[PDB]
């Protein structure tokens, strides 16, 4: 099974729409991850998760909320998508000594 | 009877600089109930643990409450209980270790009153009144409604947030519309207790240490008790 699954893989919005995107993860770790593909560049923090029912702002929160509702699932929430927010985003679990990452999620706001 | 709080002496949401989406989660739709059930086990000498399974989602299978010492843990313990309260899982522990994960876990403090001859006569339920203030005016009034004779200050707290964030965003994901809250209970013996609504300053908010306060596992009587939540904006 794959470590950590996003959903959905592409998504396509208009300004002004709610998207949530989905991280399931089967490791079942304490700490998990939303982040964002600067183009070219690295990746930036957007929300993090310590366990359920915690989130903590990464370096670039704003637009984005976040849940984490159960150990394996951590959701990324647009409440009002805007253009600037079209990016790939990547979910990560870890714990253990170990960082896994989903595949990537293109998300373009129209 | 509780002195009443300075603004000195109140939490501001303003000096926290954290997520108030980890205070809302305690308090939107969110907490531990079952109906005669008696302890399973204990962790420490303070604490119960009950078998109650999660009605919500699926996160958990057994309850942890932790109450002030062994002496109140021992007044529970083999007794045929209602239990009701706010739940936590980060560090939420059964072994010395602070970060280990506890599957099918989740841990809370007091929440616990006995079962027998604690209901209303037909299952009925009994209203407690709410008045809200902001910045001293009595804006809004509402009813809180429980099964109990004698209710948990913790269980009426509960049901009181969860209201206020549904109708005045009492806590939202980064903040709250007020500056300072707090709800205070009036019994009718004249005592009076208060506990403060908003994080303490910084940026992390520590829900463990926080639901603590619960410990005692005060109770009042849900006929006479009178709530009144104050809250200042800005
Ligand atoms: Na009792
Ligand atoms: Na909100
Ligand atoms: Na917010
Ligand atoms: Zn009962």
């Amino acid at each position: 099974e794959a470590a950590v699954t996003q959903s959905p893989r592409n998504k396509v919005a208009v300004t002004g729409e709610k998207v949530t995107l989905s991280c399931q993860q089967t490791n079942n770790h304490n700490n998990m991850y939303w982040y964002r593909q600067d183009t070219g560049h690295g990746l930036r923090l957007i929300h993090y998760s310590y366990g359920v029912g915690n989130t903590e702002k990464g370096d670039i929160p704003d637009g984005y909320e976040a849940s984490r509702p159960s150990q394996e699932q951590f959701s990324l929430i647009l409440e009002s998508a805007t253009p600037s927010q079209t990016s790939v985003y990547f979910c990560a679990s870890g714990g253990g000594g170990t960082l896994y990452f989903g595949a990537g999620t293109r998300l373009s706001v129209l | 009877s509780q002195p009443d709080p300075m603004p000195d002496d109140l939490h501001k949401s303003s000096e926290f600089t954290g997520t108030m989406g980890n205070m809302k989660y305690l308090y939107d739709d969110h907490y531990v109930s079952a109906t005669k059930v008696k302890s399973v086990d204990k962790f420490l000498a303070h604490d119960l643990i009950y078998n109650i399974s999660d009605k919500k989602l699926k996160n958990y299978d057994k309850v942890k409450t932790e109450l002030l010492n062994e002496d109140l843990a021992k007044k529970y313990k083999d007794e045929v209980v209602d239990v009701y309260g706010s739940n936590y899982y980060v560090n939420c522990y059964f072994s010395s270790k602070d970060n280990v994960w506890w599957p099918g876990k989740t841990c809370m403090y007091g929440g616990i009153t006995k079962h027998e001859g604690n209901h209303f006569d037909n299952g009925n339920l009994q209203n407690v009144l709410v008045r809200v203030y902001e910045n001293k005016r009595n804006t809004i009034s509402f009813e809180v409604q429980t099964d109990k004779k004698s209710v948990t200050a913790q269980e009426l707290d509960i049901k009181a947030r969860n209201f206020l964030i549904n109708k005045k965003n009492l806590y939202e994901f980064n903040s709250s519309p007020y500056e300072t809250g707090y709800i205070k209970f009036i019994e009718n013996n004249g005592n009076t207790f208060w506990y403060d609504m908003m994080p303490a300053p910084g940026d992390k908010f520590d829900q463990s240490k926080y639901l603590m306060m619960y410990n005692d596992n005060k109770t009042v009587d849900s006929k006479s008790v009178k709530i009144e939540v104050h809250l200042t904006t800005k």
